[PDB]
RNA sequence: GGAGGUCAACAUCAAGAACUGUGGGCCUUUGCCUAUAGAACUUAUAACGAACAUGGUUCUUGCCUUUUACCAGAAC
């Protein structure tokens, strides 16, 4: 439901605003702790909901953007996804990324009527060279 | 009488001209070389005795224009000759208009100390209560019986 | 750009330089003109001349009245001319609605999350909680009367 | 030294001064041109505006009934 | 209301008639351009 | 979406309101307050 | 292409220019029940006529 | 560039150089480009210093 | 001197008609601090306000045409051109902003006051705005090039109110140091002072015919003739003040708004005060919030528009029954001022 | 007298699809009707430049601790 959507986005707005300069791994660790709570409570449902996936992509981009400006840069070439996703041990932030995906985009007009079913995807986040990244939702068994 | 016609078209004239001289100055002062687009022998000295001509000298456009201009600060004598007689037209009133002295729980800007009481209902209940508690009471004792 | 830099290297910076109201320095201004515009009225209810000390001290009554209004203190000054007290209540109502009105407007700027600054958030939580409590105590009192 | 002002600055004090000649931006020419005008249902136990103010308004009490919650 | 009572139209106003863009003063082009 | 949703048909619309209204009654406004705005109501019949 | 917020496939993309399309009544006129889907209506039509 | 003209300024007609080359203080000649490149480096430099 | 008093028991002035309350328009969220009405079509107010909007109302119906927002702090004043299709409004954030009506947008920002600006007026034949406020000087803005051509130096205090007129004395202004100057522009200096009033001079107006100017004061409302800077009359007014405003008319009615919440109408010629009115304050208001912060008369002379600290406009109508039938007011016993 | 100039000054260049002069008749100078003469330059997938930059103000967004500096659409 939309209430709990805007709560989620409320939260992430909260990490961002509420951190004076919190270093990095603290930020990321807050990210994980939040998101995991969400994907963990609503397991199945998140599949269906467009705007939530939208918010995921945004939010996560926004956090990485934090660590980035933490230096000075948005430049994408400086921060290949290794930097953000290698586990703490190897010296990365270890943030657990389920932004990526590809996001079902089908023809809004009718999707205000029929439920037209997925015909297309819109690239959620990106890379430069790609590889891919595994996403949480796939490691959590669904409620049913 | 409100003042005619070929009067207001005079005062209007001599003013409007005077303003155009002002504006045209201040445009042709400054440094937009392109604000200027928006717009005499003059000495008989002594009796003119020697005649004269008054010739502006073209600058060197690089050098500052207005060699003497600057931003300084002056104070002026407000000097006048004439006076302006100001000509206008404590018993019951000081009752009314006496104002106490401020003593504020919050600020104490000098540190002053003050007798506390400068720092520091009538109605009863509504019988809504009386009825409430006694009704609860009655139903109560009915029930217990 | 450079044209300026060099007229300032010759002719010095300007002394007056007014400035403008703006985002940051707003309230101070709003305040400042409010106070001035009490001091007219209260200077003209007084019979004659007596001003300076009477004035300042009456403004101290202003602030004290406001910060009472916030804390919801009923604020009765022991003895003081009725009309004056009228004026203070009039204004402080005005400032009150400036405040509450801005509290709504901003909250509904945050709920969208559209470029509200940092402190603006924390502040606006202040203005809210205050307002919420006032509603509270009201609701109780009327639950008495 | 924080003091409530008692005054304001006469424009005249300014007026005596000599100019500068700095050029602002907002003074650059714009709009050079003027314009002139010409059965079951019985079972249960229960048997058959604008107020000049704010905090007493109906809106405001809705609002505070949402947000501060 | 009765505060004034009878002659007095007490009318509270919000929104707009004359939607914002609408010119509030008519412009004047004397000639009729058909082009 | 419109299809998946509940369609508005005078009969069912008026079941919804009907029921809700009945239950508006059963509790006095002294304890609580139950506003339409808060409720939602869903019906199941031939059309929906 | 701009003014309608469309994109010729090889074309330059721009901003909406009339951004609020999202306001809509729930209104029967152009509904699905009452329309025939026979040929899809690609963009280039919408830019062509 | 094509959707939004500018529509230039009759009266621009008073160029800088025309105004400048009219005075006592400027003079005119010819000279190899590269050279004038260099003179402009000396110039620009002495100014900023 | 008794001569003077015998004469005043003769002329026995000019019967005028009562007034009453036709309409109340709410809709602002602050105090309502100025009103100004079309010099042409009389279809519309424009109303200053303390929430910094400026709403344009419709004269006949009372509906709301539009809102012109676009100021940060409260708007003190408005004026509408005759010749030009413009609207200058001025506020306390120190800014005098032209408007243009045809599009309903701002156009030119005049600039340079040191501090808040309480009054504008629009000279009739020259294309000049005049403005002034707490700085204590009156600037004369040229309109198209935005330069403040001339600055009238002057009083020793905030300037409450400025008026423009076509011949000499061109600009006339009154100021909390209790004068009223009569200005000669080009000369650049004062042509005359009228010192009588006793404390701040808070309002003025120009007789739309007679070529003279009513100057209020706190509690005593004089008139003055221009050209000479005479005295002319002295309106019989006990202390009803504080006078926020005056409005003269085409029929020689005079209006004066009190802050005690009392409308006080006069004859102009005389001084005779022929009606008073408590202005029913409002629904939930606070007795202090009955007051009157502005006034003006439409172009016909028959309708009155005022704002009031209780966030509302009221429009007053001139009741036609009148004549003498049982009209008469307070009945003319001129007293020793 | 002819040709030229990386010479100068003074005019004019965006509109009822559109310029100017003159004669005759009417209202009473404007203006209207009619007659007549000449019309460089610029225009119909519309325009002085088969080219293409910046700034201001006012709004909507995007960066998002704040101001310069900015993101991309619109109006003037």
């Amino acid at each position: 439901s939309e209430e709990e959507i805007k709560k989620f986005d409320s939260r992430i707005r909260g990490i961002l605003m509420a951190s004076g300069s919190t270093t990095f791994t603290k930020v990321a660790a807050k990210w994980n702790t939040s998101l995991i709570s969400l994907f963990t409570y609503f397991r199945e449902a998140i599949v269906a909901t467009e705007p939530l996936l939208d918010i995921l992509v945004k939010g996560e981009t926004r956090i990485q953007n934090r660590v980035k400006l933490g230096l000075n840069s948005k430049m994408p070439t400086r921060f290949p996804p290794a930097v953000f996703y290698t586990p703490k041990e190897l010296g990365g932030l270890g943030m657990i990324s389920a932004s990526h995906i590809l996001i079902p985009a089908s023809d809004l007009s009718w999707s205000k009527q029929t439920d037209t079913g997925i015909t297309h995807f819109r690239a959620g986040m990106t890379h430069e060279d790609e590889k891919l990244i595994p996403t949480i939702f796939r490691y959590i068994t669904t409620w049913e | 009488p409100l003042p005619t016609k070929a009067e207001i078209q005079e005062c209007t004239a001599r003013t409007k001209s005077y303003i155009q001289r002002l504006v045209n100055a201040k445009l042709a002062n400054s440094n937009n070389r392109a604000s200027s687009r928006y717009v005499a022998p003059a000495n008989l000295l002594l009796n003119n005795s020697h005649h004269i001509e008054v010739v502006s000298k073209q600058m060197d456009p690089l050098l500052p224009r207005f060699v003497g201009k600057k931003a300084r600060k002056v104070v002026a004598p407000t000097e006048n000759d004439e006076v302006v007689p100001v000509l206008h037209m404590g018993e019951a009133d000081p009752n009314e208009w006496k104002i106490p002295a401020a003593v504020s729980n919050w600020k104490n800007p000098n540190g002053y100390t003050v007798a506390l009481e400068r720092r520091v209902e009538n109605n009863t209940i509504n019988d809504g209560f009386m009825k409430l508690s006694e009704a609860l009471e009655n139903a109560d004792k009915k029930a217990r019986q | 750009y450079i044209g300026n830099l060099i007229t300032r290297q010759f002719e010095g910076r300007s002394n007056e330089i007014v400035k403008t109201t703006t985002k940051q320095r707003l309230d101070a201004y709003y305040d400042l003109e409010l106070r001035n515009s009490v001091m007219d009225d209260i200077l003209e209810m007084m019979p004659e001349s007596i001003r300076q000390k009477k004035a300042r001290t009456i403004l101290q009554h202003l602030s004290e009245a406001w910060r009472c209004w916030k804390a919801n203190i009923p604020w009765d000054v022991p003895g003081m001319p009725a009309p004056i007290k009228k004026i203070i209540e009039r204004y402080i109502k005005s400032k009150a609605d400036a405040w509450v009105s801005a509290a709504h407007y901003n909250r509904e700027r945050i709920k969208r999350g559209a470029h509200v600054e940092k402190t603006m958030v924390k502040k606006n939580l202040g203005r809210l909680t205050r307002l919420w409590i006032k509603n509270e105590q009201e609701r109780q009192r009327q639950i008495q009367k | 030294s924080h003091r409530p002002q008692l005054e304001a600055r006469s424009g005249a004090k300014a007026a005596a001064y000599t100019p500068t000649g700095i050029e602002h931006a907002r003074l650059l020419p714009g709009h050079t041109t003027l314009k002139y005008r010409k059965s079951w249902r019985k079972g249960t136990a229960f048997g058959r505006g604008y107020i000049n103010d704010m905090t007493k308004s109906e809106y405001h009490q809705e609002f505070l009934h949402k947000h501060v919650r | 209301e009765h505060p004034y009572g009878k002659e007095v139209e007490v009318l509270m106003e919000t929104k707009n008639t004359q939607s914002p863009q609408t010119p509030l003063v008519e412009p004047v082009t004397e000639r009729t351009k058909l082009q | 979406p419109k299809d998946s949703r509940m369609r508005l048909i005078r009969q069912d619309v008026n079941l919804g309101r009907a029921v809700f209204w009945e239950i508006q009654s059963r509790v006095p406004t002294s304890l609580t307050s139950i506003k339409w705005e808060n409720a939602f109501v869903s019906v199941y019949s031939k059309n929906n | 292409g701009k003014a309608l917020n469309n994109a010729i496939p090889g074309g330059p993309k721009f901003e909406p220019l009339y951004p609020r399309e999202e306001e809509e009544d729930y209104n029967e006129f152009n509904s699905i029940d009452r329309v025939i889907f026979r040929v899809p209506i690609r963009s280039e039509y919408k830019v062509a006529f | 560039n094509e959707l939004h003209p500018t529509l230039p300024t009759n009266h621009n007609k008073t160029k800088l150089l025309k105004s400048l080359k009219n005075t006592k203080y400027f003079q005119q000649t010819t000279i190899d480009w590269v050279e004038a490149g260099l003179q402009l480096c000396r110039q620009g430099h002495n100014m900023l210093n | 001197i008794v001569n003077r008093y015998e004469k005043l028991l003769s002329q026995r002035p000019e019967w005028h008609a009562p007034w009453k309350l036709s309409r109340v328009i709410n809709g602002h969220l602050g105090w309502v601090r100025c009103v100004a009405i079309d010099p042409v079509d009389n279809e519309w107010f424009i109303t200053g306000s303390n929430d910094t909007t400026m709403k344009v109302w419709d004269l006949a119906t009372g509906k709301l045409k539009t809102t012109l927002a676009g100021h940060v702090m409260t708007v003190r004043d408005v004026a509408v051109s005759d010749r030009h299709p413009y609207l200058f409004s001025v506020s306390e954030d120190k800014t005098v902003k032209c408007w243009d009506l045809e599009k309903n947008q701002i156009i030119r920002d005049y600039y340079g006051h040191l501090s808040g600006v309480r009054t504008v007026s629009i000279h009739p034949t020259l294309d000049l705005i005049a403005t002034a406020g707490r700085d204590s000087v009156i600037k004369l803005w040229d309109m198209r090039t935005r330069i403040p051509v001339i600055t009238l130096v002057g009083h020793k205090g905030p300037i409450n109110q400025v008026q423009c007129t076509p011949v000499d004395p061109q600009v006339v202004s009154s100021s909390t140091d209790a004068t009223v100057r009569l200005w000669d522009v080009v000369a650049g200096k004062t042509m005359k002072v009228l010192t009588h009033h006793k404390r701040s001079v808070r309002a003025t107006a120009l007789h739309p015919k007679e070529f003279s100017v009513a100057s209020a004061c706190t509690d005593d409302i004089r008139s003055w003739g221009l050209a000479e800077g005479s005295l002319l009359t002295n309106f019989e007014s006990e202390k009803t003040g504080i006078i926020n405003t005056l409005s003269i008319n085409q029929d020689d009615v005079l209006f004066a708004g009190g802050d005690n919440g009392v409308l006080s109408f006069y004859d102009y010629k005389s001084g005779h005060k022929y009606q008073s009115l408590a202005t029913r304050e409002m629904v939930g208001s606070l007795e202090g919030e009955r007051s009157v912060l502005c006034s003006t008369f439409d172009k016909t002379g028959l309708r009155l528009i005022t704002g009031e600290a209780d966030k509302s406009i009221k429009i007053w109508k001139q009741d036609e029954t009148a004549t003498k039938e049982s009209e008469p007011g307070l009945a003319w016993n001129p007293n020793l001022s």
